[PDB]
């Protein structure tokens, strides 16, 4: 409440220059980014607190109940320290000190174990890591299978010519209309 | 994160936005739909082929060069140089400004996934050729898939393998010049800067929306809350809590019409990408002004780069006919 | 086959499902906003006429009015952009019928994948449903190839088709499938000395 300015954040210590008369200091947003302590000069920085989306891995009702909460964008250290009475926003506080902590470039993945095996992504988790429920089951979590590896040859004189086929059928669904509606 | 923009940190903007309704929950629905979007025209644009391909060890493919293309073992990154340029010249304080909840999530190919499909579908159109588009991948040595896509085109066989050295240096020369052009022109890859600074002006434009008074006493709710007591309050929060929330939608509405426009586009990529590459296309003004020959996907920051190959007739002489 | 895929996975039939499935939400989430204040004393209109006084009594119904309106003006905005989409859509259903059914189409990946023979045209609730053919090699072996042949001094390119050998004799055959011929005349035209 700095000479009556009520606001929310964590003050830390600024290196920033202030001009003599200048006092405050602001932002492209008009939003206060320093101040000085009306009892000691002093130079803080204000910066709002941690923040980040909150997704749920989750397989069908009918398969199990076990989730995996996925804390996206925020160092993932944060988390341990949050878990306390009444300091933490959600409310489910007590799955913070849950499964196996993982670390991913989109944020941590609590609740679920990494493989280091390859398969299919089934549930895209994020920037290269995909999650699924396997059996003893539980959700686990690994990078993706882009395909099988493939050997072609090569050499100067080498052709591969087919000897039998297979005549195949596809299917390929398409939208034509939507329903017609009126106000 | 609606309650995080359009009201501020306070409890009781919360309780009034709460009263306008599902004005929030449409808009996320609307901006996941677009994320989705986003992740499958990649994912459709890039992975024709599901089997991974490699390279051939060794690079003798009939005089032809192919190093500025294919991958560089030096690097980590099998990022190729004319890959390298172009990752440099997109080169894309503000973003921590972006505290007023708007994020940035990640693609969900990363960009060496991306660089390994890159690398799938220009290794195997060296030395298969169009077959693996289709079903099973045939070898064949490259200057013969040369002399038959000539053959698509209405002359006969005898010209590649006739002059098959000709050829090969005026290719490499061209590689080089095109190299070189990239470098030079400084709006070369203009457009690509075109649609990355489009994004980060709406982001920044839609970040000093807020500074607005919007026909409010003051922008800082805290401070408006402080100073007017809360029933005459409540009328100057509506005002400032309908502008942002106008400033929202019509942000929401024009990254749909981008973003419709970013799906034609995509739609167009991969339909290049599965007719020029894939194979030898025979639509005039398609691939490449000219006699269409192959095409070379080459991966760039958020779009696609074709280097197609064309074959156009140069010197003239006139007779007479019956 | 076809009769029993679609039978047995339940998650084929999603794209045609989902263009209903959007719409009733939309709609849904339309007819729901009906029971919300928008900054006002209360939702329900005769109510908002009846407790307060003539000169504010505007001041209410406007605001739940310009709130309806904005309403229908995003349901509409959202059917606008719904239906450009839909109208892409339904230009590649009538290229696909023009140029899959009508005919044989050598576009790549377009009809179908593999090489294209034909197509059959099926109704859907609110959509169509192709049913490709397709010719997909599938069984190879690798021979010995060169580009050309040399007999008289002059070269030999083929007709139509490649040159191959099963390590003792040289044939000609085709290219998407397996026919050996002995090399003729017929099938080779001359273009200079073998140098
Ligand atoms: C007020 O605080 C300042 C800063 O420490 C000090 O210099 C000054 O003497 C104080 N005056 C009184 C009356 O406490
Ligand atoms: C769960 O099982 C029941 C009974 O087989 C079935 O009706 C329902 O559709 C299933 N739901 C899911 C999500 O699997
Ligand atoms: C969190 O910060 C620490 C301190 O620098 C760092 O070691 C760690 O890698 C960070 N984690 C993430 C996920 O950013
Ligand atoms: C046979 O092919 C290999 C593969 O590149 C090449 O290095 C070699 O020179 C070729 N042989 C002849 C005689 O050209
Ligand atoms: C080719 O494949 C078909 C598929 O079953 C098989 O019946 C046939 O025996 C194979 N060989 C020939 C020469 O058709
Ligand atoms: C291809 O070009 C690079 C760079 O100019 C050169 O180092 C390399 O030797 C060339 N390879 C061939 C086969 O010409
Ligand atoms: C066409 O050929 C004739 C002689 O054969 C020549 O006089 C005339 O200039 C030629 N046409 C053009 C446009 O040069
Ligand atoms: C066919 O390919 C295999 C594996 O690359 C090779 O071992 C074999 O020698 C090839 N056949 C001929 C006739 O060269
Ligand atoms: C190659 O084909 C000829 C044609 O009859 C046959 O006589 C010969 O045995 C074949 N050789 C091999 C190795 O298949």
């Amino acid at each position: 409440n700095f000479n009556g300015l009520k606001g929310t954040g964590v003050l830390t210590e600024s290196n920033k220059k202030f001009l003599p008369f200048q006092q405050f200091g602001r932002d492209i947003a008009d939003t206060t980014d320093a101040v000085r302590d009306p009892q000691t000069l002093e130079i803080l920085d204000i910066t709002p607190c941690s923040f980040g989306g909150v997704s749920v891995i989750t397989p069908g009702t009918n398969t199990s109940n076990q989730v995996a909460v996925l804390y996206q964008g925020v160092n993932c250290t944060e988390v341990p320290v949050a878990i306390h009475a009444d300091q933490l926003t959600p409310t489910w506080r007590v799955y913070s000190t849950g499964s196996n902590v993982f670390q991913t470039r989109a944020g941590c993945l609590i609740g679920a174990e990494y493989v280091n095996n390859s398969y299919e992504c089934d549930i895209p988790i994020g920037a290269g890591i995909c999650a699924s429920y396997q059996t003893s089951q539980s959700i686990i979590a690994y990078t993706m299978s882009l395909g099988a590896e493939n050997s072609v040859a090569y050499s100067n004189n080498s052709i591969a010519i087919p000897t039998n086929f297979t005549i195949s059928v596809t299917t390929e669904i398409l939208p034509v209309s939507m329903t017609k509606t009126s106000v | 994160d609606c309650t995080m923009y359009i009201c501020g940190d306070s409890t009781e903007c919360s309780n009034l936005l709460l009263q306008y309704g599902s004005f929030c929950t449409q808009l996320k629905r609307a901006l996941t739909g677009i994320a989705v979007e986003q992740d499958k025209n990649t994912q459709e644009v890039f992975a024709q082929v599901k089997q991974i391909y490699k390279t051939p060890p060794i690079k003798y493919f009939g005089g032809f060069n192919f190093s500025q293309i294919l991958p560089d073992p030096s690097k980590p990154s099998k990022r190729s140089p004319i890959e390298d340029l172009l990752f440099n010249k997109v080169t894309l304080l503000i973003c921590a400004q972006k505290f007023k909840g708007l994020t940035v999530l990640p693609p969900l190919l990363t960009d060496e996934m991306i660089a390994q499909y890159t690398s799938a579908l220009l290794a195997g159109t060296i030395t298969s050729g169009w077959t693996f588009g289709a079903g099973p991948a045939l070898q064949i040595p490259f200057p013969m898939q040369m002399a038959y896509r000539f053959n698509g085109i209405g002359v006969t066989q005898n010209v590649l393998y006739e002059n098959q050295k000709l050829i090969a240096n005026q290719f490499n020369s061209a590689i080089g010049k095109i190299q070189d052009s990239l470098s030079s022109t400084p709006s070369a890859l203009g457009k690509l800067q075109d649609v990355v600074n489009h994004n980060a002006q709406a982001l920044n434009t839609l970040v000093k929306q807020l500074s607005s008074k919007f026909g409010a006493i003051s922008s800082v709710l805290n401070d408006i809350f402080s100073r007017l007591d809360p029933p005459e309050a409540e009328v100057q929060i509506d005002r400032l809590i309908t502008g942002r929330l106008q400033s929202l939608q019509t942000y929401v509405t024009q990254q749909l019409i981008r973003a419709a426009e970013i799906r034609a586009s995509a739609n167009l990529a991969a339909t290049k990408m599965s007719e020029c590459v894939l194979g030898q296309s025979k639509r005039v003004d398609f691939c490449g002004k000219g006699y269409h020959l192959m095409s070379f996907p080459q991966s760039a920051p958020h779009g696609v780069v074709f280097l197609h190959v064309t074959y156009v007739p140069a010197q003239e002489k006139n007779f007479t006919t019956a | 086959k076809i009769q029993d895929s679609l039978s047995s996975t339940p998650s084929a039939l999603g794209k045609l499902q989902d263009v209903v499935n959007h719409n009733a939400q939309a709609l849904n989430t339309l007819v729901k906003q009906l029971s919300s204040k928008f900054g006002a004393i209360s939702s329900v209109l005769n109510d908002i006429f009846s407790r307060l006084d003539p000169p504010e009594a505007e001041v209410q119904i406007d605001r739940l009015i310009t709130g309806r309106l904005q309403s229908l003006q995003t349901y509409v905005t959202q059917q606008l952009i719904r239906a450009a989409e839909i109208r892409a859509s339904a230009n590649l259903a009538a290229t696909k019928m023009s140029e899959c059914v009508l005919g044989q189409s050598k576009r790549v990946d377009f009809c179908g994948k593999g090489y294209h023979l034909m197509s059959f045209p099926q109704s859907a609730p609110h959509g169509v449903v192709f049913l490709h053919v397709t010719y997909v090699p599938a069984q190879e072996k690798n021979f010995t190839t060169a580009p050309a042949i040399c007999h008289d001094g002059k070269a030999h390119f083929p007709r139509e088709g490649v040159f191959v050998s099963n390590g003792t004799h040289w044939f000609v055959t085709q290219r998407n499938f397996y026919e050996p011929q002995i090399i003729t005349t017929d099938n080779t035209f001359v273009s200079g000395n073998c140098d």
